[PDB]
RNA sequence: CUAGUAACGGCGAGUGAAGCGGCAACAGCUCAAAUUUGAAAGCUGGCUUCGGCCCGCGUUGUAAUUUGGAGAGGAUGCUUU
């Protein structure tokens, strides 16, 4: 069974064919018709199994059938644990709703708070939101959420692990419950995701597992590379590594969609032939660029960590991790496996600052071996002078330089491993120096004894 | 008059109209 | 943004740097004339906020006024007495507004902004050509400045009922016997 | 009492690295001046007319 | 009284019409350090280092005029003493 | 001393706390 | 008139209504007083009298009515300022519980 | 039927046209007033300047129909204009 | 130090009203019948203190005789912060 | 009209409004707080064949943009002179 034979609207069907997706992946095939009927479902899928398309199809279909307008407010809420997974969901939702008249928007941590309230006040029908800033908007901002019809909880296990316990419970209290669809997607079935399910879902779920029980977690047959690199010289290391190890296969990882776009236009101005894979391209372009990479012999793909979870990495010689990784269990184990690539001799390295040497202690505690990689000072191609000249005189590449810098810092602060990676040991001057700036652009890092005779509040109206 | 009031009066002038009975 | 810094410094006017300046200026202003002239405003942020520009036709004058009672109290403010004394001196100019600059135990010091209605830079500019009209002759004598609007009770509310259109006009309205034809 | 004391820098002793303004720079700072391009073509029109 | 359906409103742009910008806090903190203290504020500072918090609070009441202004001035000056030893 | 492999390591008052007449929380200063 | 009959008390005025009721607790701790007699006026016409013990003790709300003070000339009586009173209470003050904690205040 | 109880939907028929309004046995003066109301009006189109078409003519001869390269070339696009703006400007000149 | 500062600063003097009018006359008559960013010394109080608030300034030189001294009295602390 | 109402008073003499409602007429705006900084773009004079020359004012701020039921900046595609 395929996308055509399930009866969709002509606006939904035409946008579906524009992406090139025809064949239903397994979770979409058996969870979209139950959600279209109106039954709440549970999903035990893995990130990148097409599950992002699995809840947006019933969400978009109900918006068009109920004929939502901006004055009716939010119809669907999709809760995503981190920023760049929400930015991927917002990317596919834009391709979905290209023929529709509904409105999509994104609420994320580190974004402009009072610009988002004006975005919400005008009317956003489909809202993808981080649970932290969702609760801030729900308690403080005036916008319509009284016509909500579906709630999506995407990677519910990752939401609980980050520490959004109290935010999840306060959200299900404030959002309306009567005649509401609910979806709960997760990977591992912990006890905490059971309490989240029993308080958000209707009393009869429709649960499906396809969770990969054959997790070949190897603790010995693995090897991880790492470079100690100064904060202001990380791009110069990436540039020198790519130009000297050119005519080879290299996959490089980043942390944000904005940084991938900025470094794509940088390397073309500096004349390195390199392929990019970020969220703002069309979906058909992404499959063409990945297929052209797989049946290539040499070259480089720039792609974020989040897009490469659901991506089947071909035989590559080098796996490059420029930014801190999203899930280090995902990182160390699986891309360490795909670095070996069955028979090939492939290696994977991790860029580390001197302020991130605590990752080594976690490596030694997990008993998985490491290999140092060192650089001479005469191999770094010092092109900082012409990089600063190009940023200071080109306005498009300056705009992408600010966006890549802000998206890197915001992702650094919203990291699970706060001990190894936190923003307060970064120096922003050297971080912006690598991004191409003389002076750092402004960012927000942050984004008992009580009163005498003060008793708790017995009652009253508060707002 | 000011430039900001000339730019307003150029593109949004007092139109002429009638209302039916 | 140098004037935002001046606005915060003017708020803090008993502090050490400003009280030093207010002491040495008061000594200088005392030994000058009563109705002498200022080439530049002593508070450029207050002059800017009140309508002064660095244009030909705008002048600044400094006045010392004697402080104290008239237990009868003079209902005219000391700013209103200051504004009336510039206009009787610079009879060709129009009093725009005034502001406080200094204080003593015997005198208060004000700086008054004047606009020349007969210059050509003033008549050409539609932001200040309203003062060229003959209705605005001697605004300080009719209580038409910010001091006069304060002392005449020209605010809105139940709190300013008797004086929100003029008390003499309201008293004339409330004491008039209105007789109609078909009574 | 010490009558007039020494000043301690409790705010300037720390140095912040970012500019205060987070507002985006306008494009006008990266391109040739449109205000002069108008002035040039006015001088062109006067020279064409003689 | 009458049952009418309520509307949500766009956010007032006159809300909090003071100055809550991060830039205006830089101007206020920089001017205080340049300007110094008033003579009355110097007395409250001296009592706060000596530990006479009650005498400093009562002195602020008599000088400023209301109790909430005494709380505000003593809080700002106590944060000045805290930031003074941080630089020290 | 990192016991678990890669999760975060785990990491006063002027009053007394006692219950009130409605079975809630009150304070003695 | 009441403060002329309590030598163990001190006067204050102009308390901000937009403040919190437990900042009255901070106020009396600052002035070293264990009781407060608070006069709250509504509309400029309605008086509400508060009695409390400042750190932890109970609090009573009243609504004052029919006020008459010493400046009226028909009273014709006088007592030594600050002299110790004879407090006279009622039988119903003694029996009933809520008035009995009021008599303590 | 109607799912969300909005009274605006019953009255219906994010930007609107701003300088005009699109509009869909009686006295003679009224009949005349609708006649000059709906009479055809001259377009009075606006042309590009001579330097503007020379600027575009220089651009198309170098690059061609690839609007992306005209956006990222400093010597013939000194004002650094977005490729969609030049594409719209080229359509007005007639060049593809 | 004054002479060495003014030796560098004289090299980056702004263009006066005469040679700016001639320079605009250059490009007008050439248009009848290609430039980089101009670099000049920046002046004006609100322009300069806007530049130092945005960390665009490299060196700031302040006069000692501003008749209302308040206009520059915050400048040494703002530059140092 | 409210209304001789509320409110104040040798509470005697007295004094004495306003919101609402019905009409008449209706119309909205300018600044200061921003860096034009890829170009003081602004303005008074007085010399002229008048077509455009200098002098001065002004950066301690003259134009443009903007004035908090707002706004700016990018992008965006229609609509206006």
């Amino acid at each position: 069974q395929e996308f055509s034979e399930l009866n969709l609207s002509e606006k939904t069907t035409k946008a579906i064919a524009e992406m090139g997706f025809t064949k239903m992946t397994e979770i979409q095939r058996r969870a979209i018709p139950p959600a279209l009927a109106g039954k709440d479902v549970l999903g035990a899928a893995k990130t990148g199994s097409g599950k992002t398309l699995a809840f947006l199809i019933p969400a978009v279909e109900m918006l068009s059938s109920l004929r939502f307008k901006p004055r009716n407010g939010t119809g669907a809420i999709v809760v995503t644990p981190t920023r760049e997974l929400a930015l991927q969901i917002f990317g596919v939702a834009r391709e979905l709703m290209k023929y529709h008249s509904q409105t999509y928007g994104v609420v994320i941590g580190g974004a402009n708070r009072r610009a988002e309230a004006e975005k919400l006040g005008k009317g956003v029908n489909l809202l993808i939101a981080t649970p932290g800033r969702l609760l801030d908007h729900l308690q403080n901002t005036p916008f319509v959420f009284k016509n909500l019809k579906s709630l999506i909880i995407d990677e519910a296990d990752r939401i609980l692990e980050i520490g959004f316990e109290d935010e999840m419970r306060q959200i299900v209290k404030i959002l309306p419950k009567e005649d509401r669809q609910t979806m709960l997607f997760s990977a591992t079935q912990t006890t905490k995701v059971e309490d989240l399910a029993r308080i958000s879902l209707r009393p009869g779920p429709l649960y499906i597992n396809v969770d990969e029980e054959k997790k070949y977690s190897t603790v010995e047959g693995l090897e991880q590379g790492y470079v100690v690199v100064e904060a202001d010289k990380r791009f110069l290391l990436l540039f020198s590594f790519l130009k000297k190890m050119a005519k080879k296969k290299i996959i490089v990882f980043f942390s944000s969609c904005n940084s991938v776009k900025y470094y794509s236009e940088l390397l073309q101005y500096i004349d390195l032939p390199v392929l990019d894979l970020h969220g703002k391209q069309k979906q058909q372009k992404r499959t063409n660029t990945f297929f052209e990479f797989c049946n290539a012999k040499s070259g480089t793909l720039i792609c974020t960590d989040v897009a490469a979870r659901g991506l089947d990495i071909p035989q590559v010689d080098w796996i490059v991790q420029f930014d801190p990784p999203d899930d280090p269990r995902d990182y160390i184990h699986r891309v360490g496996r795909t670095a070996r690539g069955n028979n090939g001799k492939g290696r994977s390295l991790l860029f580390l600052q001197p302020c991130e040497l605590g990752f080594l202690a976690h490596l030694k505690a997990a008993k998985v071996p490491v290999v140092e990689y060192d650089f001479p000072k005469n191999k770094i191609l010092n092109v900082q002078s012409q990089l600063e000249k190009l940023i200071s005189t080109n306005y498009y590449l300056n705009q992408s330089a600010k966006e890549g810098y802000r998206s890197y810092i915001h992702a650094y602060a919203s990291h699970s491993l706060r001990s190894v990676f936190d923003v307060h040991k970064l120096d922003l001057v050297k971080v912006a120096k690598s991004f191409g700036f003389s002076t750092p652009p402004r960012v927000d890092i942050t984004l008992g004894r009580r009163a005498y005779g003060s008793q708790p509040r017995q009652g009253g109206r508060y707002k | 008059v000011l430039e900001k009031t000339k730019k307003r009066l150029t593109h949004f002038p007092q139109r002429k109209y009638a209302v039916k009975a | 943004g140098a004037l935002k810094y001046l606005e915060e410094l003017s708020k803090k006017k008993q502090s050490d740097v400003v009280r030093f300046l207010l002491r040495v200026r008061c000594w200088e202003y005392r030994q000058l004339n009563v109705i002498h002239r200022a080439s530049r405003p002593s508070r450029p942020d207050k002059a800017r906020r009140l309508g002064y520009k660095a244009k030909q036709g705008y002048v600044i004058y400094r006045v010392r006024v004697r402080r104290g009672g008239r237990q009868l109290k003079y209902q005219r403010s000391l700013r209103a007495t200051a504004e009336e004394r510039v206009g009787r001196r610079c009879s060709n100019l129009r009093v725009l507004n005034s502001y406080w600059v200094n204080q003593d135990s015997t005198y208060k010091y004000y700086e008054v902004i004047l606009v020349d209605p007969n210059h050509k830079a003033i008549r050409r500019d539609p932001r200040i050509n309203w003062i060229c009209n003959p209705v605005h002759k001697h605004r300080e004598c009719r209580g038409l400045t910010s001091t006069g609007k304060k002392s005449r009770g020209l605010n809105k509310g139940h709190r300013f009922n008797k004086t929100r259109a003029g008390r003499r006009k309201t008293w004339k309205r409330h004491n008039t016997l209105s007789l109609w034809r078909y009574r | 009492e010490d009558p007039y004391p020494d000043t301690v820098e409790w705010f300037t002793s720390v140095e912040e690295k970012m500019p205060l303004s987070a507002a985006p720079e306008p494009k006008r700072r990266f391109i040739p001046s449109k205000n002069e391009a108008k002035q040039i073509m006015k001088l062109v029109r006067a020279i064409r007319e003689g | 009284g009458h049952k009418t359906t309520r509307r949500v409103l766009k956010e007032r742009p006159s809300r909090r019409k003071g100055a809550q910008s991060k830039r205006t806090q830089f101007v206020r903190s920089l001017i205080r350090e340049v300007a110094g203290l008033a003579p009355y504020e110097r007395r409250v500072i001296e009592l706060l280092r000596n530990g006479k918090d009650k005498r400093a609070r009562k002195f602020s009441k008599k000088k400023l005029g209301t109790f909430g202004r005494a709380k505000r001035k003593c809080e700002e000056l106590q944060r000045i003493i805290a930031e003074s030893r941080r630089a020290h | 001393e990192i016991l678990e492999p890669f999760v975060d390591p785990p990491r006063d008052r002027n009053y007394r706390i006692e219950k009130d007449a409605n079975g809630g929380i009150r304070y003695v200063y | 008139d009441l403060a002329s009959m309590l030598p163990h008390g001190r006067k204050d005025a102009k308390f901000d209504t937009k403040s919190r009721l437990y900042e009255l607790c901070e106020l009396a701790e600052l002035y070293n007083c264990n009781n407060v007699l608070f006069f709250e006026a509504r509309k400029g016409k309605d008086l509400y009298m508060w009695f409390s013990k400042v750190p932890n003790g109970p609090t009573v709300k009243f609504y004052a009515q029919n006020l008459h003070t010493m400046e009226e000339l028909h009273f014709q009586g006088n007592c030594l300022k600050g002299s110790r009173p004879i407090l006279s209470f009622d039988a119903a003050f003694e029996q009933e519980p809520y008035l009995k904690v009021i008599k303590e205040l | 039927s109607e799912s969300d109880a909005v009274p605006q939907q019953q009255q219906q028929e994010n930007h609107i046209r701003q300088h005009d309004l699109e509009l869909e046995s009686k006295p003679e003066v009224l009949r005349a007033l609708e006649r000059e109301a709906t009479r055809p009006v001259e377009k009075t189109v606006r042309h590009q300047s001579e330097r503007e078409r020379e600027w575009l003519q220089r651009l198309v001869d170098k690059h061609g129909d690839d609007v992306a390269a005209m956006a990222r070339d400093r010597k013939l696009n000194p004002y650094q204009q977005t490729a969609s703006d030049i594409k719209r400007r080229l359509k007005k000149a007639g060049l593809l | 130090l004054a002479a060495q500062a003014f030796k560098l600063l004289n090299k980056y003097r702004p263009e006066t009203k005469q040679e700016k009018k001639e320079r605009l006359l250059r490009e007008a008559t050439a248009i009848k019948e290609v430039s980089k960013k101009p670099y000049t010394v920046k002046y004006g109080l609100n322009h300069v203190v806007g530049l130092i608030e945005n960390k665009k300034a490299s060196l700031v030189l302040i006069a000692n005789d501003v008749d209302p001294i308040e206009l520059v009295v915050f400048l040494p602390a703002l530059c140092r912060k």
